[PDB]
């Protein structure tokens, strides 16, 4: 067995470089989380009043800690929905709303766009319509799920219109806010949602895994369901104490998540800055415009034409990136991009922007 | 010289004070990235990060037989 | 909005005690781990794979979020809705619970020997086994707790290895307090699956776990899903990317290192039985003790605290006062304590301290 | 030494991970000498080595600020 690849691991340009990985852009720790990595560094906090708060911060019943959004979506399809259920989503949902709707014995509706090319847009009002050609099948619908926000397009949904429609039918109602919760406000009520998922290592300024499950009293005798042998330990929860440090992170970085949301359209201002000032080049923002959020995708035919005529390829725009100290982009992919300047200090954001307009320039 | 060193007992507090001051001084590395260019308002917020951290760190080496 | 029990929190005694805490002693991290921790704490898994599977002489192996989930990903994907599952009666509440989740049925194996060894009746696996498919039951699982979480006893994995082998039924070992102690082999105690805790014996941080399996149910557990047939059904996803992970890659060497060096790790816990037997400890459990985990019998404990002191709280408390933790306050019936990587001197020193108060609270 | 006087420099992200490392190697003597840290001679040596190092590279640290 070589050890040798285990030795040299602490080789890294996480601090050398600004990352634009807009998966990883909310999920950035901050010194209030690190000194607490550190009290913990070998492996008792107050969980139980952290998920009070956590409830009340996002205005739901009750509320549970899982291993990320990955677990959330298991958790809540296996508890209430019965094998062989139906579960409507958009189509811009998620990878993982189909491998958990797999692993929990369901099937999967999805829910077309009300356009495509450049905004695609989900047609939240054609939800209702999905549904009623199902149950006139006769399948039956078990699960209603919505992405609040994509990550392709990072695209906004009215999740009121979802959640309004799902209370007619009488049909749970799962949010799905790996991209949501942390960065912007979500009220969990005013949506009527029935369940929210959350990401801590990607919006909640926390360590993976990590993520939070917030649910009404409605369900909270199936979720919170005790085993029999142990009156205690909860059957789906896996009678986990939630110790270790990714909760540890959530619970030190909570403060500075409570307060950043209330400072979201001065991070909404960045990313307009970006759209707004890359669009003088030849890129377009794909998606609703402008922007309701962090993640962008631009589409980018200057950067093709460059690539046909580079030495390097479509690998161009990952090495002149590394030359000026920036990372985050799909290497060999110069399409379209996929980036986000969340938490980001506007001398970066500036400093981003700047950068492109001279790649775009020098390269012809 | 560190052979100089004589028996005594660490101060855990100071300790843990050197290196926060060490955790609170990388988030420039972070804010400032990548050129990690500070003016003369950063570097004296910067640099009184490191004086203390110092100020902590000599207080440990104290409890060796180590005058300053 | 209190926003007053986060920002004091940044306060532990995990350097200023000595924690005896089983369940912590072979999940501390190395300085290795530590400057890996540092360059992620935020934001080779492939080549680790494949080296813990030749650690655990296994065919494949994949990453999971404990010995909780990789204990639940075997009951899922191989047993069907109402299956049983036998396993030994000193088995952990998670073996109780990952079955409940996968909605199995559960049956318990008699001891061998109750007080003061509480030994597991490892040919009474093959009698269990009848007594559920003569009343039409059909059995899907064999679960083996390796070491027990309460006693600390070590079985013979090879016995119900071949049993499990004769009958046809699927193997199971549990070992979150064996994987990273001590030296595993996978196909010599013939096991098809293995599960082991990162954050209990692998140096790693929570949540932190290995699911090892034979490629013989290779198609079942890593089976792709129809979406997308990159992405694991069982796994929601190839990423798997994390703080523990890192730290479990980093701690590796030190791990793959330390399991050698485990009859080192036996003469501190039994040099800390046979001194301790010396003030009136009784050590329950197999003798002598082959892992590092002990519970001891403390009646004099029991006795100082009745009069009069701060009752069952009086051994915390006097534990405190010399640096010391890892005991349930107030228990004083019994104690279970562990000296897994411990400096020699630190064991010495535990051992004076006990000695100490028992002696100077008559 | 003031941190007042502290001009415009950059920060060495070498020399700074440097100075982190060994409070993490160090690290290891609040753990391995618990609860008492009462070192001895040759511990004291060993220990007092990483910090005379860490801060000798904070200083290299505040080099680039205008410090000798």
């Amino acid at each position: 067995i070589n050890l040798d690849k285990y030795k040299n691991l602490t080789r890294s340009l996480t601090r050398e470089f600004i990352n634009l990985n807009p998966i990883q852009r909310g999920g950035i720790l901050p010194k209030e989380a690190k000194k607490a990595v550190y009290e913990y560094w070998d492996g008792c906090p107050p969980i139980k009043d952290f998920l009070e708060d956590i409830a009340k911060f996002l205005n739901m019943d009750c509320a549970r800690p899982t291993h990320g959004a990955r677990e959330g979506k298991f958790i809540v399809m296996h508890a209430i929905c019965k094998e062989g259920d139906y579960v409507v989503l958009d189509k811009n949902a998620h990878y993982t709303s189909y491998v958990a709707a797999e692993r929990a014995k369901l099937n999967v509706a999805e829910v077309g766009y009300e356009e495509e090319y450049p905004t695609y847009k989900i047609n939240l009002e054609g939800y209702k319509e999905v549904i009623d050609n199902l149950e006139d099948k006769g399948k039956n619908v078990g699960l209603i799920l919505l992405t609040h926000v994509d990550g392709e397009y990072g695209n906004l949904n009215d999740a009121k219109k979802v959640g309004k429609i799902a209370k007619e039918k009488g049909i749970p109602f799962l949010l799905n806010c790996a991209y949501t919760v942390g960065r912007m406000p979500v009220n969990g009520k005013e949506v009527k949602a029935d369940f929210i998922v959350a990401s801590g290592h990607k919006s909640m300024a926390a360590s993976a895994p990590c993520g939070i499950l917030a649910f009404s009293e409605e369900f909270s005798d199936k979720i919170t369901k005790t085993s029999e042998k142990f009156p205690v330990k909860e059957i789906e929860m896996l009678g986990c104490t939630s110790r270790g440090l990714p909760i540890v992170t959530l619970m030190a970085s909570f403060p500075h998540v409570v307060e950043r949301v209330k400072k979201w359209d001065e991070e909404l201002k960045k990313t307009r800055y970006v759209v707004d000032e890359l669009e003088k080049i030849g890129f377009k923002q794909l998606g609703i415009k402008p922007k309701e959020h962090d993640l962008i995708k631009f589409e980018t035919p200057v950067l093709d034409e460059i690539a046909k005529k580079d030495k390097r390829r479509g690998f161009f725009f990952y090495d002149e990136l590394k030359k000026r100290g920036i990372g985050g982009i799909r290497a060999g992919v110069t399409k379209e991009i996929k980036m986000s300047v969340y938490g980001l200090e506007w001398e970066q954001v500036e400093y981003v922007v700047n950068a492109i307009k001279e790649i775009v320039e020098s390269c012809k | 010289s560190y052979k100089d060193a004589k028996p005594g007992k660490i101060d855990v507090n100071e300790f843990k004070k050197a290196i926060y001051l060490l955790i609170e001084a990388d988030d420039f590395l972070y804010k400032k990235a990548p050129k990690h260019e500070l003016n003369e308002e950063e570097a004296k917020e910067f640099c009184k990060l490191i004086i203390k951290c110092q100020e902590h760190l000599n207080k440990i080496l104290a409890n060796f037989g180590f005058e300053f």
